[PDB]
Formats: C-alpha cells, structure tokens, sequence
C-alpha cells in the first residue's frame, strides 16, 4: 500500500489528470483531498469541488473511500458527499489508479446517471424537468462551489 | 428457433424467437412473461453478457441455447 | 432441506447416552453474571460425560416453574455473552458483517483465553448434543476448520467479496504494474504498522513467478495462521460431547443450520427500527403493505430479503437499531423510487431499499418476492 500509494501520487505529477487534483494533505499518506471543476457547459460550470479520498489499509485490495465535501446537487451524489460510482464498490479492480477514478467523477459530473440513482428526487427533476434541473445545480454551485 | 433463460431461482423462461432478433428485444418478449422491465434485465451465455446492440446470431445462440436471468437490481 | 431431515435424525440416533450419570444436570446461577458462573461450573466437570446429562437449570433471579423452557435460555444468554465482539474471544469479520470470527488478539484480552476457548467448544458441543442451538453465526473457515477441511481463496468470497475479487485477479493477471510486497498493513492507535507475510516480505516483490505463494500467505494470515490455538482449544472441548468425525457427515452450510441455527430475522425488532425517506413513513400505504408482505414470508425469504438489502443476511447482536452502513450505524431504510412497474432496487452502503409505489398489496408482493429470489447477481 506505501509503495503503491507513494508510487502512484508521483504518476499524478506525472500526467496530471486534467480539470481535477488530489493530493495527500498533511503527512498523512491514507488522507488526501482532491479538487474537481465543473465540467464546462455543464451546470456545475465555473464552480470547484472538493473531495476526501481516504485509503484503507486494506488497498489496493479493497476499493478507496472517496466522498464529495462541497455540497452539490445531482442525481448520483447525496448530501454527505458520497458517490454511487461501480468502480468505487462492485467494480473494482486493484489495478485501477486514482487518476482514473477522478476522471470517471468528472464524468459523472456532466453526464449524470438517472437510471441508477442515489437521490431519487433530483433523478426524476433530470429525467422529466431538465430545465429545472440545470437551473437549480447552477444556484448551487454559486452557493458552496465558489 | 426455441431457446431457455433461466432464473437465479430455477424457473425457466421458454421462448419464440428469430436469429435475427436484436437482444433487445428478448428482453421486450420477457418483459410481458415475467414484467420485469429491460433496463433492469441481464442476460448471461456461457459467462458472456450478451449485448442489446446484437443479435442471436451473433452469438450462435440457435435452437434451445440456454442464456440467464440474472437482475440488475443493486443500485448506484 | 428435505435431506438434511434424513442425515440429522440419522445423526441424532448415532450419539448415544451414558448409565452412570446423573438424571439430570444440576445447574444453578445467577442471570447478570452468566458468563464466568456458567463457566466456573462446566469446566470444573471432572467427568465430562455428566454433561451429557438431562439440562436442569434455575436461574437464583427470575424464579419461574418452568425448568425445561430454561435450558432454551441459557443457551440463548451464554451465547450473547461467549459470542460478544467486545468481550475479546470472537470479534466481528467486517464493520458490517456480524459474522464471527477467532479474535486474533484473544490472548491479549484474557490472560488465558485458551482455557475459555475450550469452554465455549465444551457448550458448543453441549448444544448440539441436547438439540439446541447457539446465538450468533460464524464465517465460513470457521466450519470448514471443524470439518477438517482447507481454507482457500474460495473461502473468502462470503467474508469480504471485494477483497476476494481483488486478490482473484492477482491470481488471473500480472501484478507487477500493482507494486505489491510480502506484507499488509494495521492500525491501532490511529498508528499504520507493517507487517512482513514472511521473512523480509517487508522488501520482496509481488512478481509473476510468486503471486501463487502471496496469495497464500495472505489468505492463510486472515483466517488460519493467528488461531489455530483457540481453534483447536475450541475443538478439544467440543469433541468432549461428540466424536468429531460423527459431524464430518455435513457440510459447512448443514453444520451451521445444525448448530447456529437457520437464525429469522426479528420482524418486529425489524420493522421498528426502520426509517424511510422520500414520501414514504410508518403508516403510509405502500409501506404498511411491504411490512405485511414481509409478516407472511417464511424465515428464508426474509433473511435473502434482508441479504438483498443490506448485504448480509445476518443482524447485529444488540437488534437492528445497531445495524451498520459501510459508513457506520445505518438503520434499515427504506426510500420511494420508480414506476409501478421497476422492480425494487437496493444499495447495500446504506442498506437502503429503493420500493416503487405500488398499487395493490399483491402488486408489491409479486414484485418483492421476485427481486428477492431471483436476485443477488
């Protein structure tokens, strides 16, 4: 897991994955935060994220725990922050990287999931009033975002 | 052409299909069988998730080939 | 189930009942100190063929003329007490799991837990023997170690799924690119220790031409290498009511049904300490229908219902008001989500349950009990 980990914060220096940031705060090597931008042309534009990825000791065997900080409204983030992403519990993979995992969020980001929802009122405003939606992630991303 | 879907718990789904059928549409056929809706629906062959984009053709699934009724039901 | 009848009364006739004992066995002890009284007395047996005796026993508190409902009882009570995660003998699997587990660390919370071991084999045992059962439920290795069986990769699929399909994939892929070393990591005062698998592991790499042995050395460390003095201490007093081999006849899911029980689900205990969010409350329409579908299933369609929604089929110790999310305390929940016509999603993080509004009961049921079978895949 050091190894792993230290190994695989210096890749992050390495190929920076783009729109986002995580990186071991304090001198803790199982603690880090990292930053996510709002996908351009996306409600969540012009705001920032912040996350908490915290590794058990158990990694890479067992999946990292990552969460959302900043509060924000979408269908597949409630309001704790925590993320339904399969890579994050069923499917995944110890030779998955955080790189990939904080892109696969971007991804989430701008293109939601409807279909297999956290938070079931927001999925529904998606699905049907979409218009709604996009007005109201923009309120607040203007409120915890910026 | 006649074919198997077997569900997790045993009880099998027999069925009237064309080769040519896109799996997306055994899964319309078992939706009004069973009411279980498509997106929710997995259909398994021989440790290979056969794909809505395809056919029963393009997985050689001929007369009495036995596929799965494994739901999707864990949300995300 | 309609086998395991044959082998069990099969197994029943097969024990057979000493002369030269007692009608019964003469036991009395108080109820708030059950434990290191239950204790004092069985392990100061000289013959333990007395034991085999008929079960008498009174509790010096709740004095009630019953006398055979106690044996019932006691075993229920000496199991909340032998069985408990913070008493330091048996510890919980994972946060979230509340199946039990030899406490690696045992002898550092007993100065001579081995002796206790060999007692709670000794009432163990003494279960089986009087047809009782025993509260609580143990990983897989746990049976398998009674049985005489291995311990392997397999195994560890019920105890923690994501970490067996991780370790499943070192086995199917090169792990190399992985960066891995002969040695997990710990906590414990928040402090994050190393802990070589082998000699220097600590250096040695994780290659393609050892990857066989890792995963060896690390299945053998979670469920064998640290308890196989309890184990066996456990097994010492177990096989001193019953020939060992007399058990090998089942299997590891019939030797848990014969001893652990099959363990339904509480329904009351169930039903309050449910929350339910989005639309949904105690008495709203749909939701008192899901309780009523539940109220009629039998004990295996609850405990798979239970499995589909919080992951484990079984429930914490202390009821379901001390349930856990795979974030902590998460009581059963149940949210609205859906269409009449979707079938009912789960999130066993939360152990949340997604029930689309129905709008008939047998609507709901027909829906439940299918997502229920047919699922967990």
């Amino acid at each position: 897991a050091s190894k792993r980990i230290h190994k695989e914060l210096n890749d992050l220096a390495r190929d920076p994955p783009a729109q986002c940031s995580a990186g071991p705060v304090g001198d803790d090597m199982f603690h880090w935060q990292a930053t996510i931008m709002g996908p351009n042309d996306s409600p969540y534009q012009g705001g920032v994220f912040f996350l908490t990825i915290h590794f058990p000791t158990d990694y890479p065997f067992k999946p990292p725990k990552v969460a959302f900080t900043t509060r924000i409204y979408h269908p597949n983030i409630n309001s704790n922050g925590s993320i339904s992403l399969d890579i994050l519990r069923s499917q995944w993979s110890p030779a998955l990287k955080i790189s990939k995992v904080l892109l696969s969020i971007c991804s989430l980001l701008c293109d939601p999931n409807p279909d297999d929802p956290l938070v079931p009122e927001i999925a529904r405003i998606y699905k049907t009033d979409r218009e709604k939606y996009n007005r109201i992630a923009r309120e607040w991303t203007q409120k915890y975002a910026m | 052409m006649q074919i198997f879907v077997k569900t997790l718990t045993g009880k099998t789904i027999t069925l009237e299909v064309e080769p040519s059928d896109t799996i997306e549409n055994v899964k319309a056929k078992i939706q009004d069988k069973e009411g279980i809706p498509p997106d929710q629906q997995r259909l398994i062959f021989a440790g290979k998730q056969l794909e809505d984009g395809r056919t029963l053709s393009d997985y050689n699934i001929q007369k009495e080939s036995t596929l799965h009724l494994v739901l999707r039901l864990r949300g995300g | 189930e309609f086998e395991f009848k044959q082998k069990y009364d099969y197994f029943r006739k097969k024990l057979k009942k000493p002369a030269d004992i007692p009608n019964r066995f003469e036991m009395k002890l108080h109820r708030n100190n059950i434990f290191e009284e239950s204790y004092r007395r069985i392990m100061s047996v000289k013959r333990p063929d007395v034991l085999k005796a008929r079960l008498w026993i009174e509790f010096e508190s709740e004095k009630g003329l019953d006398y055979g409902g106690v044996a019932r009882e006691w075993f229920f009570l000496l199991s909340k007490e032998m069985f408990n995660p913070y008493y330091g003998l048996f510890e919980y699997s994972a946060t979230d799991n509340y199946t039990l587990q030899i406490n690696p660390n045992s002898g550092l919370c007993n100065e001579d837990h081995l002796s206790y071991f060999t007692f709670i084999g000794r009432v163990a045992g003494l279960a089986v023997f009087h047809g009782k059962l025993l509260d609580g439920f143990f990983i897989r290795p746990f049976y398998k170690m009674m049985l005489g069986k291995q311990i392997t990769l397999n195994d560890m699929e019920s105890v923690d799924s994501e970490y067996y399909n991780s370790l499943k994939w070192i086995l199917e892929n090169d792990p190399t690119e992985l960066d891995l070393m002969f040695c997990i990591d710990e906590e414990n005062f928040g402090q994050t220790y190393q802990v070589d698998l082998k000699p220097n592991g600590s250096e040695i790499m994780v290659t393609n031409e050892n990857k066989r042995e890792y995963i060896d050395l690390v299945i053998q460390w979670r469920f064998v290498n640290r308890v196989q003095k309890q184990m066996n201490a456990f097994l010492e007093g177990f096989t001193e009511l019953l020939p060992i081999d007399l058990i090998k006849i089942f299997d590891e899911n019939e030797l848990e049904l014969l001893m652990c029980g099959l363990g339904d689900v509480d329904v009351n205990d169930w039903r309050q300490h449910s929350i339910y969010k989005n639309g949904y409350c105690p008495n709203h329409p749909v939701i008192q229908w899901f309780w009523k579908a539940v109220l009629l299933m039998d004990a295996e369609k609850r405990i798979r219902l239970l499995q589909f929604v919080t992951g484990t089929s079984r429930v914490p110790m202390n009821g379901f008001a001390e349930l856990y999310g795979s974030n902590g305390p998460q009581l059963f929940t149940i949210e609205q989500w859906g269409s009449p016509e979707k079938l009912p999603r789960a999130h066993t993080a939360f152990n949340r349950l997604d029930l689309p509004p129905y709008e008939t009961f047998e609507d709901l049921r027909e829906k439940l009990l299918m997502a229920v079978e047919n699922a967990q895949g």
